């Protein structure tokens, strides 16, 4: 037979699964069901501080839209 | 918050490294017509635990000719490097989104050779010293092709951001565009990772153990695990580079399944490739590298820089 | 009759050079090597599951000396000492003495397991098929002393096995 | 530049004890001389002794000798080719056809009763008879062993790694090779046109047909191919002898050199004495000396057996086929890389039982 | 023997040979381990007459 | 910070599990120098990806390819005058 | 209880060591080839721990296979001291056990006991390949009946 | 037995959980096969003891021992010959 290596393979897939879901789900939990807003250039950065400072709770992820302005 | 993600990344990486010893002795055997570790643990699920436990309970020998200061920094310098190298890997959304991640991965890859260099000096034996001397010279000679292959590949991709890899490689695998460089890249991975036909040091009889000639259980855990640790990732780096998957923002599960399967399959080929080829002699390594691999890589970099200019296909860095 | 080996000539035509150039650039014989191992991966293993599975042997197997006994009960060895003379390693040590009944019987029969070689000469020596090499190999030890066998151990080995080795010489004495 | 292959690390004064023992007790020494091709050593000793004794083995024994001589021939190049690859650093092509050795290794258990040191071929024929049905099993093994060697050649010969690491390495000119005392694969691989069976036909080897795979250049690779082609030629010799099995006895019909049958052992007085004396001191070998030499699957194996005329040998100097072969390590490694040294050893298949006595 | 069809064609293709025709493990072609009594022949000179050791 | 935290945690894990494993129980020069010169020449064309998006990429084409042929030229002179065929 | 705690630790350490030995080959004669068949798939040993890591420094048990010579005597010995503990030596075959077929010879020391402390003896000339697998297995059970942490607790 | 399986593996066993006082559950060993089944298991013949009982004799062991080494039931070499040089046993009482 040959499939006796499959359970050795399968446990690895479980181990490598943890980083993929964790760093994704932790992103969802730390962004409130969203993803971490990437900032590869200055614009993507001061955009966050614009959103972080307006939220009032000093969190960029929470966003206030049309219900905020009049 | 952040720290719980750190253990959630490195810890499963470390536990996977211990298990890779099992398949190294098992899938080789199932190709060698052997059985592989089966008696201990159900289907050999517990052999890596047995392997790792004596290495952390056997006597740690410090030869009198070995500088204890150098004897301890090197295994830490190796294992830690492998773990921190994982932080920019683009697992759906990478833990570290370094816009220069490609350079970041390559930079500390060069830092790896200090692990063998210092160990060869720390061991301080005639045969041991030359074994490391003509081991480091191999790894450095393979980094120049490593950089050139990288430089050509992301030239068509865009910037050096490792997250951009999944964006450029949207519809077609990048291998279909740089397959002459893919095998150029793959063999380069086979040499930096110190595996046959470039096992060389860790060769069970090439250099008996090379970097582990006098270096036995105890601190040797952080010097025979690190090489296997780079194996899973440098193949995974190839998986991101040429075999990129799809990532749905509403379901990152698909890309986790696809990438892990792709990198696990590549590691099978990596374990496949040890059990099918002899070991290159030292002169043959440089002859293959400088005089056949090095010129071809330069020509392909010639081609891959003009082609976006040829077809107005320059990629957006932002 | 004879035959060369390395007398193949490489063809210089456009076709032949193309295959060689393709082989060098696009590694094909390397892939051929890969295919050979991979086809063997899907080949069933031949790993005997010791101790539960045990390797095959033949009714002629040689090991673990053991004196036998006649169907009446008296031991076979009449101290004819051909085994002692034959023994190419001189592992046998036999001292004779006239037993109270009158017939011979060895008062000392030590065969040093770690001088013996299991060549099977000793059974061919004594015409009464007194000493034979049994089918045992499972007598590895942890002290050097217990390997040094004596008359008492040899008889105990004989009484222990006997029945197994009884059929062995029954199916092999025709060949001898 | 300069190489000194120091030896003695296994040395046993083999012929020193040979003097004190008689011929029959001397036979297990030969099986332990080359621990790779064991029964081939038995062949050399038995030929030498029965050459002095002026007694020829029965035809049934002779056709057994080539069948087992080629069985040992199958063993050694598996030992030689695979570990030479293991010397280079190839693991799996070593193991695959290593398993096939347990097939006729099991055959050895069927005949002699032991596995390695058979003690089967003796002066005056062969000790025991072939067990019933074993010849069919030999055919079963032979019919499939050709496949495994196609697996070896495909894995090793064509691959560029095997060539570039081993070809053009350790070349040796024909005149230098022969004048160095080399033999067998050392000569035939390096252009020299000579094989013991074809030229000096001992035993029934003349009747069987085969080819001698000599080489053109004579490096480690050429020797490696010479070994694997002899393997195919060994299969040919196995095919012919196995189909040439005669009706005949296994040992000479001379009770002064051959033990009488166990049925006759316990039936007749002459048989009782003849086995008794043959198993006390052995047989009286007429004085003289000889150098009966046959090709071992590694090289030329011979013995200088000089007998005083008693029941025990006087002096038996054993030709070591690797004795001269290991002497060439100086030049075959000269002008070559360090890794080529083990390649020289691997293609020589240096076995530390003969070069060290 | 053992294996299934789709596996056989997989290893048949990867090796370029028909392994099912002849394999390297014995299944049923092995001769029966127990065998009839082997009545051995006699010596060429086994004769009650004109066989003196003078010859 | 996060970068410093990641590397710091890796060192402690390596340090921690090292401690439990210690208390609980001219050719050689030429390959170095040739790599050094090639590696330094390699660093020149590392900024190539963004340089490929310059507004005068025609001049980039002449000169980015310039360094690459010099890489070949340096090897070519090295190869022909022995060089990569290291002393043996 | 304390004795239970030291018993569980003893089992955990013993089970690891017995199940994953890393033997280093010291074959010198025909005793090497037959053990080397244990590497062959017929009696695979890598099924349980014993693997190709070799590297005499990274070795638990040493198998001394073949005849031992006086000129081989010191070089083999210095290997044994350099071998880190727990070090056990396996005596392979009649020659390494007590000299065997060359007991009365000038270039062989009778047995490996005169050189190294032999923990296990495997008779044979050569011992059958599977018989050594038994010898390794009985050595494995020998480790199972070890009370290192138990004997420390009594102290 | 499994005749469909390939040679060698075609016959296999699992041992008793209680072998002569000492348990064999994680104490697997090859030295518990009795003389009767030492043949059939090893493919030394095709005649299982259930279908071919061994020749019954009085001196044969009625209970097959394992490898007694390690246990206090080991073997110790000792001279089985008798001393042949006796002393003078000097007589007592008087003085010269
Ligand atoms: C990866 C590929 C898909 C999964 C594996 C598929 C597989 O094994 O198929 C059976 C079989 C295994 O290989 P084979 O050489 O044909 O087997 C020959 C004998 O039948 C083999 O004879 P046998 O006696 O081994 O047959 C019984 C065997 C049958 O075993 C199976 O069928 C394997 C799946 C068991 C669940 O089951 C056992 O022996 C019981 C123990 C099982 C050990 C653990 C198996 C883990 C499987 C993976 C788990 C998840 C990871 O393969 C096929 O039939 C075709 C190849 C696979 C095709 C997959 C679909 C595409
Ligand atoms: C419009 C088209 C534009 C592009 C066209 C480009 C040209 C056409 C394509 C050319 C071929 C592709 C590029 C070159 C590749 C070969 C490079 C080379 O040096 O080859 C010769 C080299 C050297 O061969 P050599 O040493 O025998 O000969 C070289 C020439 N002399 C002698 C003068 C020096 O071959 C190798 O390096 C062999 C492989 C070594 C590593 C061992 C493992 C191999 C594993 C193979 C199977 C797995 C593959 C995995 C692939 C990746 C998967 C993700
Ligand atoms: C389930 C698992 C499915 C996949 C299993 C593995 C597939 C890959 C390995 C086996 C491939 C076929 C084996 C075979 O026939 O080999 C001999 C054959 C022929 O080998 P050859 O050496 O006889 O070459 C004959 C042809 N001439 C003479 C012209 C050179 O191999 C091939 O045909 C290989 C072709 C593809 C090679 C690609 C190499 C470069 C890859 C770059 C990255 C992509
Ligand atoms: S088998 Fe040979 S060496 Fe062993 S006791 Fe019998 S005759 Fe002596
Ligand atoms: S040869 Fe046989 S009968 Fe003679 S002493 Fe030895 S065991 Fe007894
Ligand atoms: S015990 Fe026998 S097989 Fe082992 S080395 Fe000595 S003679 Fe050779």
């Amino acid at each position: 037979m040959w499939f006796e290596i499959l359970p050795g393979i399968a446990v690895m897939a479980a181990c490598l699964f943890i980083p993929g879901m964790a760093t994704a789900h932790i992103h969802k939990f730390t962004n409130g069901g969203k993803e971490k807003r990437v900032a590869h250039f200055s614009y993507q950065w001061n955009l966050m501080e614009r959103d972080r400072c307006i939220s009032g709770v000093n969190r960029y992820h929470v966003t206030k839209g049309l219900e905020n302005i009049d | 918050m952040f720290m719980i993600n750190i253990l959630s990344l490195i810890i499963p990486i470390l536990l996977a490294v211990a298990f890779l010893t099992l398949v190294e002795r098992k899938v080789l055997g199932y190709m060698q017509l052997r059985k592989g570790p089966n008696v201990v643990g159900p289907y050999g699920l517990l052999q890596p635990i047995a392997d790792a436990l004596k290495l952390v309970t056997k006597e740690p020998l410090r030869p009198g000719t070995s500088s204890i200061s150098m004897f301890i920094i090197a295994p830490i310098l190796g294992l830690s490097l492998a773990l921190t190298m994982w932080v920019p890997l683009p697992m759906p959304y990478p833990l570290i989104n370094m816009n220069l991640g490609v350079l970041f991965m390559l930079a500390m890859s060069s830092l790896a050779v200090y692990s063998i260099l210092w160990s060869g000096w720390a061991s301080n034996s005639k045969y041991a010293l030359i074994g490391a001397l003509r081991a480091v010279a191999q790894t450095i000679s393979y980094e120049v092709t490593l950089a050139i292959i990288l430089l050509s590949v992301l030239l068509m991709n865009g910037s050096y951001t490792l997250s951009t890899l999944i964006t450029t490689q949207e519809h077609i695998w990048m291998i279909f565009t740089s397959w002459p460089l893919a095998m150029m890249w793959f063999i380069s991975t086979l040499a930096e990772t110190n595996r046959a036909p470039f096992d060389l040091t860790e060769g069970e009889s090439e250099l008996v153990s090379g970097f582990n000639v006098e270096y036995a259980a105890g601190p040797f855990a952080m010097f025979f695990m690190a090489e296997y640790a780079n194996i899973i990732m440098m193949n995974a780096f190839t998986a991101i580079l040429f075999l990129g998957a799809s990532h749905d923002p509403h379901t990152p599960e698909l890309y986790t399944i696809n990438f892990v399967l792709k990198t696990l399959a590549l590691t099978i080929t990596f374990l496949w490739i040890r059990a099918s080829y002899p070991r290159f002699r030292y002169d043959q390594l440089m002859h293959l590298l400088w005089k056949s691999f090095l010129p071809l890589t330069l020509a392909l970099c010639m081609w891959h820089i003009s082609l976006p200019i040829m077809t107005a296909s320059i990629p957006p860095q932002s | 009759t004879y035959k060369f080996v390395n007398m193949r000539e490489p063809s210089m035509d456009m076709k032949s050079v193309t295959d060689r150039a393709a082989q060098t650039l696009l590694w094909t014989e390397l892939v051929r090597g890969l295919g050979m191992t991979l086809s063997y991966l899907f080949r069933e293993p031949a790993t005997i599951n010791y101790p539960f599975e045990k390797g095959p042997l033949s009714p002629r197997f040689r090991g673990e000396h053991a004196l036998r006994r006649y169907p009446s009960g008296e031991e076979r060895c009449i101290a004819c000492k051909l085994c002692e003379a034959v023994c190419p390693a001189q592992a046998i040590t036999i001292e004779a003495e006239p037993r109270a009944d009158g017939s011979r019987r060895t008062t000392r029969y030590d065969i040093d397991m770690t001088k013996c070689i299991y060549c099977g000469f000793c059974q061919e020596a004594c015409p009464v098929d007194a000493i034979v090499e049994g089918p045992n190999f499972e007598f590895s030890t942890e002290t050097h002393e217990e390997l040094l066998y004596n008359k008492e151990k040899l008889l105990n080995n004989g009484d222990k096995w006997e029945a197994e080795i009884a059929a062995n010489i029954q199916a092999d004495y025709l060949y001898r | 530049r300069k190489c000194d292959p120091h030896i003695g690390l296994l040395h046993r004064g083999t012929e020193k004890l040979i003097e004190y023992k008689t011929y029959l007790q001397a036979l297990p020494y030969f099986d332990r001389l080359d621990y790779v091709s064991m029964m081939c050593n038995e062949q050399a000793y038995s030929l030498a002794v029965e050459k002095l004794l002026n007694i020829q083995p029965p035809p049934r024994a002779q056709w057994i000798r080539v069948l087992f001589g080629e069985i040992t021939r199958l063993l050694n190049h598996i030992m030689a080719v695979t570990t030479h690859a293991l010397d280079i650093g190839a693991m799996t092509p070593f193991f695959w056809m290593f398993e096939e050795r347990e097939k006729m290794f099991e055959f050895y258990e069927r005949v002699s009763g032991a596995r390695m040191h058979a003690a089967y071929i003796r002066p005056g024929g062969v000790h025991q008879d072939l067990p019933l049905g074993l010849l069919d099993d030999i055919y079963e093994f032979s019919k499939n062993f050709s496949f495994r060697i196609d697996e070896l050649e495909e894995m090793l010969t064509n691959n560029r790694i095997w060539r570039n690491r081993t070809v053009d390495i350790g070349v040796v000119t024909a005149e230098d090779a022969l004048n160095y005392g080399f033999s067998g694969v050392m000569l035939r691989g390096s252009g020299i046109q000579w094989d013991l069976r074809k030229t000096q036909p001992y035993d029934v080897y003349d009747q069987v047909e085969f080819d001698v795979p000599i080489g053109s250049r004579g490096d480690c690779y050429d020797r490696y191919l010479c070994r694997v082609e002899e393997m195919r030629q060994s299969l040919r010799i196995i095919s012919q002898c196995l189909n040439k099995m005669p009706p005949g006895e296994i040992k000479v019909d001379d009770a002064k050199v051959s033990p009488p049958k166990r049925a006759e052992m316990k039936t007749s007085m002459e048989s009782l004495i003849h086995h008794f004396k043959l198993y006390t001191e052995g047989y009286q070998v007429p004085p003289g000396a000889t150098y009966t030499a046959i090709e071992a699957p590694k090289g030329e194996f011979g013995v200088y057996l000089v007998s005083d005329g008693s029941s025990r040998p006087y002096r038996c100097k054993i030709k070591a086929p690797g004795f001269a072969h290991l002497a060439g390590l100086d030049k075959m490694s000269k002008g070559h890389m360090l890794a080529d040294v083990v390649a020289i050893i691997g293609t020589q298949d240096i076995v530390f039982g003969e070069v060290d006595r | 023997a053992s294996a299934t069809r789709v596996i056989q064609l997989l290893r048949n293709w990867a090796s370029g040979r028909d392994l099912q025709a002849k394999l390297q493990l014995r299944y049923q072609e092995i001769s029966k381990r127990t065998q009839p009594p082997p009545k051995l022949p006699v010596g060429p000179s086994h004769k009650l007459s004109n066989n003196y050791y003078c010859t | 910070m996060n970068i410093m935290l990641t590397l710091l945690t890796n060192v402690t894990l390596a340090s921690l599990l090292v401690l439990i494993a210690f208390w609980l129980p001219m050719k050689f020069f030429l390959v170095a120098i040739t790599f050094l010169l090639f590696d330094l020449e390699i660093a020149l064309l590392l900024p190539l990806p963004w340089a490929s998006q310059t507004n005068n990429l025609k001049t980039m084409l002449t000169m980015a390819l310039f360094l690459l042929i010099l890489l070949a030229a340096s090897l070519a002179y090295e190869w022909t005058q022995k060089g990569l065929e290291w002393a043996e | 209880r304390g004795e239970y705690v030291v018993a569980k630790l003893d089992d955990l350490v013993n089970w690891a060591r017995r199940s994953s030995l890393w033997p280093m080959t010291f074959g010198l004669a025909c005793c090497a080839v037959e053990m080397m068949h244990m590497a062959a798939p017929r009696y695979d040993m890598d099924r349980f721990g014993v693997v190709f890591r070799a590297s005499p420094r990274q070795s638990d048990v040493m198998i001394v296979a073949g005849t031992l010579t006086n000129k081989m005597a010191p070089a083999l010995r210095k290997v044994y001291d350099q071998m880190p503990e727990p070090r056990y030596v396996v005596s392979m075959g009649s020659c390494a056990n007590g000299g065997g077929y060359y007991h009365y010879s000038y270039s062989v020391v009778r047995g490996c006991d005169r050189i190294v402390p032999v923990d296990i003896y495997v008779p044979g000339c050569p011992p059958t390949a599977e018989a050594l697998l038994y010898g390794i297995l009985q050595l494995q059970r020998k480790i199972k009946r070890e009370k290192r942490l138990r004997i420390w607790y009594r102290r | 037995e499994d005749n469909k399986q390939f040679f060698g593996r075609h016959r296999w066993v699992i041992y008793t959980t209680e072998m002569n006082g000492r348990d064999t559950f994680w104490d697997v060993d090859g030295s518990m096969v009795p003389p009767e089944w030492h043949r059939w298991l090893h493919c030394m013949t095709d005649d299982p003891p259930t279908t071919k009982p061994p020749t019954a004799r009085k001196y044969i062991w009625t209970n097959h021992k394992f490898n007694v080494s390690g246990t206090p039931q080991q073997y110790v070499p000792y001279s089985t010959t008798r001393k042949k040089i006796q002393e003078w046993v000097p007589p007592s009482t008087p003085y010269k």
